[PDB]
């Protein structure tokens, strides 16, 4: 609630692995990823609205699963900055699994870090151990710290499959945490 | 300007909001900014 910790991130979204958005807002109060019209704002954080399959996908029966997906995201998913911790939270009917790793997800079949909590908000990145991490890594640890997180979106996380399979998978980024890590690299770090 | 040649580093494109959120990061932690300045000149050749 309080100002000092406004968090610009870019969301990627993609439908069946086809990136079909990506957009980059800077907001207070955080922000919310929602499927629809954009109106009911009796709640907090900004609204970020994925596009309808039908003006990126061809297929119509991918088209068809997605839209349900969409709609039922009702209030969104919910992901803000407060103190050292990322927040997220769910507030419609489909289950999200979250994940922090590479820019680029691996198919590393390991499984999801949690789900998104429905009834109270939950921890999802920590700062702390991200700059102990970027600091090493600046010394010459060889390991960068990862920043972004993957969400996957109706359906259980793709731990045996390849992502790009899942109908609804969404890659936020902490920008400032990018660059920071991009910083170490070109100040002379390598993995 | 010891600032300066660190977002000068910034190879990639950004934004003002971007920029304004990194100095923020460096602010608050200290240890982090005297880690950057120490990289910057840690290469010597051993040996």
């Amino acid at each position: 609630l309080v100002p000092g910790e406004e968090w610009e991130f870019e969301v990627t979204a993609f439908y069946r692995g086809r990136q079909v958005f990506q957009q980059t807002i800077s907001c207070p109060e955080g922000l919310r990823l929602v499927g629809s019209e954009v109106g009911d704002r009796t709640l907090p954080g900004w609204p970020v609205t994925l596009p309808d399959p039908g003006m990126s996908l061809t297929d119509r029966g991918v088209m068809s699963y997605v839209r349900h997906v969409l709609s039922c995201l009702g209030g969104g998913l919910a992901l803000w900055r407060a103190g050292q911790w990322l927040w997220a939270q769910r507030l419609g009917h489909c289950h999200t699994y979250w994940a922090v790793s590479e820019e680029l997800l691996p198919n590393s079949g390991h499984g999801p870090d949690g789900e998104v909590p429905k009834d109270k908000e939950g921890g999802v990145f920590d700062l702390g151990p991200f700059i102990v991490d970027l600091i090493t890594f600046t010394e010459g640890s060889g390991r960068s710290p990862r920043y972004a997180l993957w969400f996957c979106v109706g359906e259980s996380w793709p731990q045996d499959q390849p992502w790009t399979k899942r109908l609804v998978m969404v890659k936020v980024v902490p920008t400032c945490l990018r660059a920071l890590v991009e910083m170490a690299r070109v100040g002379g770090a390598s993995s | 300007s010891a600032l300066q040649d660190l977002l000068r580093t910034l190879k990639s494109p950004s934004s003002p909001q971007q920029q304004q959120q990194v100095l923020n990061i460096l602010k608050s932690n200290p240890q982090l900014m005297a880690a950057f300045i120490k990289q910057r000149t840690a290469k010597y050749v051993a040996n």
